[PDB]
């Protein structure tokens, strides 16, 4: 059963090791572009409005 | 004659000093006519919020009377000899000087010594000078360059004195007492802070005379220990919107953080803004003018004018360009003035640097003609650099900039540089700071 797992999927290790490699990848990336959106953002998340009608 | 044997024929600038430490300045010609004044080293910077206007209130309430000539006595007396009693106050300097003909000197010193030593300071000229105080306020809004570099000045040094107008807000000019305005006096108005600058057909060694028989009771001693000290201002890249679109056009000021005063990167940085010079829609030359940004804003019909400014504080500045323009090419206005500077940081070329150097010694020099400017440039020197810089000194300094000079110091202070930005009126086109802020630098560099 081992040997027909591998039959069907003769990727499994290789699939696997990209997967564990996509991961770290993806928890370096996913913060980093999350702070570089919040850089640019931080402009409209801050910013004050005041209303003076005559 | 040559303009380097011009300017060593320049006459130098006599100074002598007080006991009580107020500094004595004069130019000498042989005019009939002069410019004394009173330079103080006082501004609305060294008022915080509480009393912030109180000088200007002291402005206004200088002419109205003094203890010895009551109210309109000093009117009376200044105008029937033809002289002209003047005075200003900015965030860091306050001035009060007369143009009087050269044989009213002691008289025109006796006028200030009176008037900056002992105004009445009444309290019934105090509730007379709040409804014009109120009244010259609604006339500043309708300034709107006024108006825009207040704003441009609320928002690079907010929460630092720097922030603040030298009127003060519309709130305390109704509060200010007399007790207010006298404590102001008595903290500022001091001979260490106090130069007393001439020019014009003035001998030195009389102006001293007088000025030791009618300012030496100017004292330089404070309360009892309580001198008031200087505090640095933060400059903050930030912006100011004031969205108004019933106003038919749109100013924009924008700045980063310049040099003070005694910075030598004030010469090439003047230097370089004269590349990108001003333009009005009422000029001449037009399309063909040397300035990249005034021909395509001449050809195209961007703007109704532009500036560039260098304003310089004791420790700070504000190096930038203030435009005013339609509300549709604003864009294009913010777009060609950051190319300019990032192409004075990266590329400036040797001539366009000679152009500028001719454009500033000529400023230099046409700016100090007439005894008042010579006054007001001895005064201003005296509190700024603590002495007066020959034009000779100027130009060897402008003698020293080229092209590489103006690209190095126009990177370290535009390139990667957050502004400060001031928008008033139909500003909707005018460029999100994050789009602003990336025309700072060039990714070509
Ligand atoms: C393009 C811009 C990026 C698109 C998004 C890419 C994926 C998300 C980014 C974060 C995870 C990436 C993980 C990663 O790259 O891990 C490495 C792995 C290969 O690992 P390994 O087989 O061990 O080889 C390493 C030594 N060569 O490599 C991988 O696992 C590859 C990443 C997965 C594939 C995603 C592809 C999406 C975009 C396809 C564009 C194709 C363009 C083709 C152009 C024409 C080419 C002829």
């Amino acid at each position: 059963c081992t040997f027909l797992r591998w039959a069907s999927e003769p990727e499994h290790d290789h699939r696997k090791r990209m997967g564990l490699k996509m991961l770290m990848m993806m928890g370096l990336l996913l913060p980093l572009v999350y702070a570089m959106k919040r850089h640019k953002w931080s402009v409209l998340k801050s910013r004050k409005l005041a209303y003076r009608p005559p | 004659a040559t303009y380097a044997q011009a300017l060593q024929s320049v006459p130098e600038t006599q100074v002598s000093q007080l006991d009580n430490g107020l500094r004595v300045a004069s130019e000498q010609s042989s005019q009939p006519t002069c410019t004394v004044g009173v330079w103080i080293d006082a501004g609305s910077r060294y008022e915080n919020e509480k009393n912030n206007g109180a000088g200007y209130f002291v402005e206004h309430l200088a002419f109205k009377g003094t203890k010895n000539r009551p109210g309109s006595a000093l009117e009376k007396e200044v105008e029937s000899m033809g002289a002209h009693l003047n005075a200003y106050s900015t965030r860091e300097h306050t001035a009060y000087y007369i143009k009087a003909l050269s044989k009213d000197l002691p008289k025109a010193v006796e006028l200030l010594a009176d008037i900056v030593q002992n105004c009445s300071l009444e309290d019934s000229q105090i509730e007379k000078e709040r409804d014009v105080i109120l009244q010259e306020l609604q006339e500043n809004d309708s300034s709107m360059r006024d108006v825009v570099f207040d704003y441009l000045h609320a928002t690079a040094f907010q929460g630092t004195p720097l922030a603040q107008s030298v009127e003060g807000p519309s709130e305390n000019v109704r509060k200010l007492s007399r007790a207010d305005l006298t404590e102001y006096v008595s903290q500022h108005y001091k001979a260490p802070r106090m130069v007393l600058a001439a020019a014009g057909g003035v001998e030195h060694r009389q102006l001293l005379d007088l000025a030791q028989k009618h300012f030496s009771s100017l004292s330089g001693t404070y309360v009892e220990d309580a001198v008031p000290a200087f505090t640095p201002c933060r400059f903050t890249g930030s912006e100011i919107r004031h969205r108004d679109d019933a106003l038919p056009l749109a100013h924009v000021a924008i700045a980063v953080e310049g040099p003070g005063w005694a910075n030598p990167d004030n010469v090439p940085l003047q230097v370089a803004n004269a590349i990108i010079g001003h333009y009005d829609s009422t000029y001449g030359g037009g399309t063909h003018m040397s300035s990249t940004l005034a021909s395509v804003a001449a050809t195209r019909k961007l703007c109704q004018s532009f500036q560039t400014f260098n304003i310089c504080y004791a420790e700070t500045g504000l190096l930038g360009a203030h435009f005013v323009c339609d509300n549709m090419s604003i864009d294009d206005m913010m777009f060609f003035l950051q190319g300019q500077w990032m192409r004075l940081c990266t590329s400036a070329t040797e001539s366009e640097v000679v152009r500028g150097k001719n454009i500033l010694r000529n400023a230099l020099v046409s700016h100090l003609d007439g005894t008042t400017p010579v006054c007001e440039d001895i005064g201003r020197s005296l509190l700024t650099y603590g002495r007066r810089i020959p034009l000779a000194e100027w130009e060897s300094r402008i003698a020293e900039v080229d092209a590489s000079v103006v690209r190095e110091v126009c990177s370290k202070y535009f390139y990667d540089q957050c502004p400060a930005v001031a928008g008033l009126g139909p500003i909707e086109q005018l460029p999100d700071y994050n789009r602003i802020r990336s025309g700072m630098f060039w990714l070509r560099f």
